């Protein structure tokens, strides 16, 4: 387990989530573009499964 | 099915390195061609070549390999899967190409974007310039990427992605568009077209060094009592 830059932001993910298109972000970041009813990988707009939750 | 088709399988089968599973691979293209499926799926089968490919397939599977180059591809592909491999360039595209993923590689240059391509993703690759887009685009996904500039956009894309590159001014949005990231570029002013997006549209700009009187124009109209324009996050 070492360092894992977030796609968008290069800052080791407090709580690195992986999407199932295996891109890496901030546990953070996604809560707030979900916020945003965006259910998708924001690096490669990927959709995400209906009520997703990181 | 083919005689000449398996003798060239059969020595690319005999000519791996250990790590490569190259007899898995070798059984699932002779069912392919024996059934003339429509798909051949070679992912995740630690391959550092593809040969010659089934003629008839219209979807390649080929993610998570290890390849560096692809052979020619069979035309009547309308989809390829080929993220994660370790791609330095990829061969002509075939007319029918609807679908194209191709991320997650280190591709420099793309070859021409054939008529028909409504999907293009190569997130995570090397590239330094883009190809003009087609006209029936609908997604174009290139974060990631060493992009100084982006090619105008086609009035039916509907998805943009470009964050993480060194793009400096964005051509006119279409109004078609519904999604567009937008992060860590270099943008200090935003296209007009940018407040006419529908007003469920998704606009992300954070990281850009947009100026003053951008932003001062910006605050102005999406804070405005009449804003019908798309939702603008700046962080
Ligand atoms: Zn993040
Ligand atoms: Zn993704």
């Amino acid at each position: 387990f070492g360092i894992q830059p977030c796609s968008i932001c290069l800052g080791d993910a407090k709580d690195p989530v992986c999407l199932p298109c295996d891109h890496v972000h901030c546990l953070r970041c996604l809560r707030a573009w979900f916020a945003s009813e965006q259910m998708i990988c924001p690096y490669c707009l990927t959709a995400l499964p209906d009520e997703f939750s990181p | 099915m083919n005689e000449f088709y398996l003798k060239t399988w059969s020595e690319w089968e005999k000519n791996g390195t250990p790590g490569e599973q190259r007899n898995i691979a070798f059984n699932r293209l002779k069912i392919c061609l024996q059934n003339q499926e429509a798909e051949l799926n070679l992912s995740e089968l630690d391959l550092k070549t593809l040969p010659d490919l089934p003629p008839q397939i219209t979807t390649l599977e080929i993610r998570k390999n290890l390849l560096t180059h692809l052979p020619d591809l069979p035309p009547m592909l309308k989809v390829i899967h080929a993220q994660f491999n370790q791609l330095e360039s990829l061969p002509a595209l075939p007319e029918t190409l609807e679908e194209l993923n191709a991320g997650d590689n280190k591709i420099k240059e793309l070859p021409f974007l054939p008529e028909n391509l409504t999907h293009l993703r190569v997130h995570n690759n090397r590239l330094h310039i883009l190809p003009l887009l087609p006209p029936e685009l609908k997604l174009l996904v290139v974060s990631g990427n060493r992009l100084d500039s982006i090619p105008p956009f086609p009035d039916k894309l509907e998805g943009l992605a470009l964050a993480n590159n060194f793009i400096e001014q964005l051509p006119e949005l279409p109004f078609s568009m519904n999604r567009a990231v937008l992060m860590n570029n270099n943008l200090t002013t935003l296209p007009e077209s940018v407040l006419r997006l529908a007003q469920n549209a998704f606009v992300n700009v954070a990281g850009n060094p947009l100026s003053g009187h951008t932003m001062r124009t910006l605050q102005q109209i999406t804070t405005g009592p009449d804003y019908s324009g798309p939702r603008i996050f700046f962080s």
